[PDB]
């Protein structure tokens, strides 16, 4: 959206690499410089953490993103 | 049938208008040559009556058809007179229009620019802006002028200009036309003649590949020049990058003569001026005129009529009475031909000559043409005659053997790559401006380019196809186009084009007829009888004939070619590839004068307002160039105690796009020239950011001023 | 006799009181000429949003066609909108009123004030 | 304001509409137009005549240039 100057949520979840490909033909020079990670849910799932990192790591993260986080 | 009654009306046509129009004319020379109140009646009254009897004339024209005329010449006055052209639209839309037009000539011929510094001293055009963007030098004057000339006159014409599209389109489209744009590119196009058949359209497809032969030969004129441009201007013109429009030698850059000063290729080598040798010989005006009449004798081109040396402005009237000084070769008709100007003995009066009696030759040529086919074959060939005749007198060898050169006198070829420079800088100089500006108005008329992106499409055509860039940026409310005379006062301009093709290909034909040996750029066509008459086949054919027909009549050809041009210029070519082997050749379409210290600002409302988020309309960016003069006065009268009234005008934005991204820059609150640098801007935005995000309900992370890092 | 307080300019006149201290206590910004400047232009962008909605009309309102009146230390004032270029033409105070309503909440964020705050004498919250 | 090109000066132009001109709004635009032009011109030069004036004066034994 950034490099194309997209309209803020033209491109979604619904429309993102069908954009990709578009916009690489409207201006495949200015496309390639895009850098774009492999957003995998399934992978995120399979990221285990080593030690007792699932109290002081996993959970104390998603506590931060919970309301009442102190309480939780 | 009919075909014999047209003839009949044509016929009665023909005889009451050769008297009718010589009034008209005579009563305009005799008022050109008097300018007197009283002649000021006389050929306002000739003209109506002369104008009315044409309109009566065209009426009775529509009677008969075109399709059961067989006879061509008929058939073509038949054409020439049932154009009803603005008479199709409504008296209320034809008031309209004409009122349109004499807004928009009155605004462009009395336009002023005020002094920013005194408001009492104001510059129009032609006398003021026009002296300084073809002598002052000065970036900062140049830019003044430029920037004001537009943002005033140009302004002014933007809504005129859009109505008068509209009315024109309509007119055309009434007149079986596609566009306003199809309606000129009627002149070229040709019907039922076999094997020179020519279309509207067809005129667009022969200019676009012409333009790409020539487009080589461009590159390497604006590699040069740019490169001189660069050291005139320094810090002002990229060497990659495109060229200020406000640095082109003119308030438009349509030519780059003035940049002849700056762009000689060599100094020290001056040009031929024999200015001084006809004063030395007591050259005088009837002089200049006999040698330009000798000129087409020695050609076989028939003596100026004897009438004409008694009738005939031939220099300046310097009495009680006054005249036009204009070089006009009159044509009064009923075998009445002058010419009116106030020629002194100058070497530019002497080809000027030379030029003016070349068009009389072409007019007493198609003189026995029927009244209606008495004109160039098209609207590129009277003038393209004019050239080459100024041309072959221009030519050493013709001033040496008339004795104005020296017969000892030697050509050095830097002599000569200095002349072909300066031809360079009005010829190949003039036609990406004249390609450019023909391609906008017809994508304009046909509707191609929306209005909303009129000015978007124009500099953007500017820096690709002319390699020129706007010293500053504008939007809709500029109308740049309008700003040029010919546009503002409703002309053609593919004739300039297409008049510069058709003269290279007559000179060099002619060469060939006169069997010159040395370079076409000093072809000298005096003296060739044989070439005379290739010229004279169409000159004597006026436009009873195709105008395709007519270039084989002369350089035998049907469509306009663009090689002999090249090859006129093929000498100095090699020299432009050769002084443009270490400097880059070309031009980047992203280069701008102002990019340096333009901020690009990401404005993100879903992101942060997300439901209820307002939509960005001009009015947010009027809020917003606002709350940026709000910053830069807080960040002077604060930061250097100055307090200095930035307003949302200095507030230059560019680039918007519909991530609501764009680039400004801030600038004097009157002085386009001082832009207020990038570092000063940023403290003055980091002063405000909180304020800036507060008027629109965004914050840092959502308001992003990139470059600006929030902290 | 004359009274000294009629106007011509009065009748289309609107109060604004401003109360930066009241809504900002400490962090309370000196109300200069160019948090007056930034006012004047905050008006415009209302006039112009107001009539390119209600009235469809691309009118360019600029600072310069809000008039101010009778600047006080209290930071209040009387302000009326012209025509963007003629003086003769006063926008009435009824479409101006509703320019406010309808961009008050912009405003008072502009000036992070509230209606309580800045006090459009005439123009209320419902 | 709506012709550009038509500029009065005061001597002729704006005296005459001043002078016949029965229009309340052609009268309030010359006013208006006269001092919002000409006049803010004139503030800053003011401004600094004033101060050479009472320089000029006191330094001929005067209070200030209105003594
Ligand atoms: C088209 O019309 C012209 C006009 O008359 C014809 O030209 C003439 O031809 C005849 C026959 O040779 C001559 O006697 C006349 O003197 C010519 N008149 C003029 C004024 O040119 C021409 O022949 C016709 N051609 C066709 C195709 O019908
Ligand atoms: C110019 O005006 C004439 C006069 O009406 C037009 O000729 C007519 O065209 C229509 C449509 O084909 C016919 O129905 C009429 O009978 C014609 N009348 C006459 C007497 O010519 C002509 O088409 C118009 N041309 C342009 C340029 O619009
Ligand atoms: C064209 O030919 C004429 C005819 O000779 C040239 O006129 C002569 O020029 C030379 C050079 O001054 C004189 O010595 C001759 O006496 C002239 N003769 C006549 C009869 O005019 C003319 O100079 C030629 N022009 C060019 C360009 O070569
Ligand atoms: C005109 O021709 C002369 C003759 O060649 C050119 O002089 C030369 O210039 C180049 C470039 O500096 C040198 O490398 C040659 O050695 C020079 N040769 C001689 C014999 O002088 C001159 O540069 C040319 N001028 C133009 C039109 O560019
Ligand atoms: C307007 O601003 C420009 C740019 O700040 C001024 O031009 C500069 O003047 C200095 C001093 O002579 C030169 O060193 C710079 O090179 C100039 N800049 C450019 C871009 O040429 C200009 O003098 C100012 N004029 C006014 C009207 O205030
Ligand atoms: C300039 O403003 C004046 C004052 O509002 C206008 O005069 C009135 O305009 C309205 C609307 O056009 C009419 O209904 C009134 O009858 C007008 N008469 C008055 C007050 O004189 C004037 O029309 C405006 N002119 C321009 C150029 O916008
Ligand atoms: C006009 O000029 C003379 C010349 O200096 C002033 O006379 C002097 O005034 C001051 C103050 O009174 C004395 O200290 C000097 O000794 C005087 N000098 C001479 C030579 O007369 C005179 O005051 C000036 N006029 C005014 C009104 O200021
Ligand atoms: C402090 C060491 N413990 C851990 O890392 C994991 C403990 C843990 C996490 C989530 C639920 C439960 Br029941 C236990």
């Amino acid at each position: 959206i950034n490099g194309f100057d997209l309209p803020e949520g033209n491109v979604t979840q619904e429309n993102f690499v069908d954009m990709q490909q578009r916009c690489n033909a409207s201006d495949p020079a200015a496309y390639a410089q895009l850098v774009f990670q492999t957003c995998d849910i399934n992978a995120f799932l399979s990221e285990a953490v080593e030690g007792t990192g699932l109290a002081f790591i996993v959970f104390t993260e998603a506590i931060t993103k919970m309301p009442l986080s102190p309480l939780w | 049938t009919i075909e014999e009654q047209a003839k009949t009306f044509l016929d009665k046509f023909n005889h009451e208008a050769e008297d009718l129009f010589y009034q008209s004319s005579l009563a305009s020379w005799n008022y050109n040559t008097n300018i007197t109140e009283e002649n000021v009646q006389n050929m306002n009254n000739a003209g109506d009556k002369w104008s009315a009897f044409l309109k009566e004339q065209s009426t009775l024209a529509q009677m008969y058809p075109l399709q059961e005329i067989q006879n061509l010449t008929v058939k073509l006055q038949l054409q020439a007179l049932q154009q009803n052209g603005s008479s199709v639209l409504s008296e209320d839309k034809s008031k309209r229009l004409n009122t349109i037009l004499n807004t928009m000539s009155t605004i462009y011929s009395t336009g002023k620019v005020c002094n920013p510094d005194n408001p009492q001293e104001c510059l129009l055009l032609e006398p003021g802006l026009n002296e300084i963007m073809a002598n002052s030098l000065d970036y900062n004057e140049r830019l003044w002028a430029w920037e004001s000339w537009r943002s005033e006159v140009g302004k002014q014409l933007r809504p005129l200009y859009e109505e008068y599209v509209v009315l024109k389109n309509e007119m055309a489209r009434a007149n079986h036309y596609e566009d306003y744009g199809d309606y000129w590119r009627g002149d070229y196009e040709v019907n039922g003649v076999d094997g020179y058949d020519y279309s509207r359209g067809q005129l667009i497809e022969d200019v676009e590949h012409t333009f790409e032969e020539i487009k080589p030969l461009y590159e390497h004129l604006h590699a040069y020049v740019r490169a001189k441009l660069m050291n005139a201007y320094p810090s002002y013109i990229s060497p990659i990058g495109c060229l200020p429009a406000h640095l082109l030698g003119d308030m438009w850059g349509r030519f780059w003569t003035n940049l002849y000063s700056l762009t000689v290729p060599f100094g020290q080598k001056p040009n031929i001026d024999v200015t001084d040798a006809m004063v030395d010989q007591a050259w005088d005006a009837q002089r200049i005129f006999k040698e330009a009449e000798k000129f087409f004798v020695s050609v076989g081109l028939p003596n100026m009529t004897q009438g004409f040396w008694e009738n005939s402005m031939l220099t300046d009237p310097g009495n009680v009475q006054k005249a036009v000084c204009h070089p006009t070769a009159w044509d009064l008709g009923k075998g009445d031909f002058r010419i009116l100007m106030c020629t002194k003995v100058t070497m530019d009066d002497f080809l000027t000559a030379h030029h003016e009696m070349g068009h009389i030759q072409y007019d007493m040529a198609y003189a026995a043409q029927p009244f209606l086919l008495r004109n160039g074959a098209n609207e590129g060939f009277h003038e393209a005659v004019g050239e080459i005749m100024s041309l072959s007198a221009a030519t050493p060898k013709h001033l040496k053997s008339i004795g104005l050169l020296s017969p000892d006198f030697q050509e050095d070829n830097e002599t000569e790559i200095n002349f072909l420079l300066k031809q360079a800088l009005t010829i190949v100089g003039t036609l990406p401006f004249t390609y450019m500006l023909e391609k906008w108005r017809w994508m304009v008329f046909k509707g191609e380019i929306p209005k909303d992106q009129w000015m978007k499409k124009w500099w953007e055509m500017k820096r690709e196809i002319v390699g020129v860039v706007e010293p500053v940026p504008h939007d809709e409310t500029y109308c740049d186009p309008a700003s040029l005379f010919h546009v503002s006062n409703d002309y053609s301009f593919i004739r300039y084009y297409t008049r510069t093709l058709y003269q290279f290909q007559f000179q060099e034909a002619l060469c060939q007829a006169a069997k010159h040996e040395g370079p076409l750029h000093k072809c000298d066509i005096s003296n060739s009888t044989e070439a005379g008459q290739k010229l004279f086949n169409m000159l004597r054919l006026g436009k009873s004939e195709p105008w395709t027909l007519a270039l084989e009549n002369v350089v035998g050809a049907k469509n306009m070619n663009v090689r002999p041009l090249l090859n006129y210029f093929e000498p100095l070519f090699t020299w432009l590839k050769d002084q443009n082997k270490n400097s880059f050749v070309g031009w980047s379409t992203d280069w701008s004068p102002y990019a340096d210290q333009s901020i690009k600002v990401r404005i993100s409302l879903k992101s942060a307002l997300g439901d209820k988020a307002y939509e960005w309309n001009d009015n947010e960016m009027y809020l917003f160039r606002s709350s940026v003069a709000y910053a830069m006065r807080q960040y002077f009268l604060k930061v250097k105690n100055q307090m200095i009234l930035f307003g949302e005008e200095d507030v230059r934005v560019a680039n918007l796009k519909p991530r609501i991204s764009f680039n400004f820059f801030v600038t004097a609150p009157k002085n386009v020239s001082d832009i207020i640098p990038r570092t000063e801007v940023e403290k003055a935005i980091r002063m405000s950011r909180s304020r800036i995000n507060d008027a629109f309900r965004l914050n840092d992370n959502s308001l992003e001023f990139l470059g600006i890092q929030p902290t």
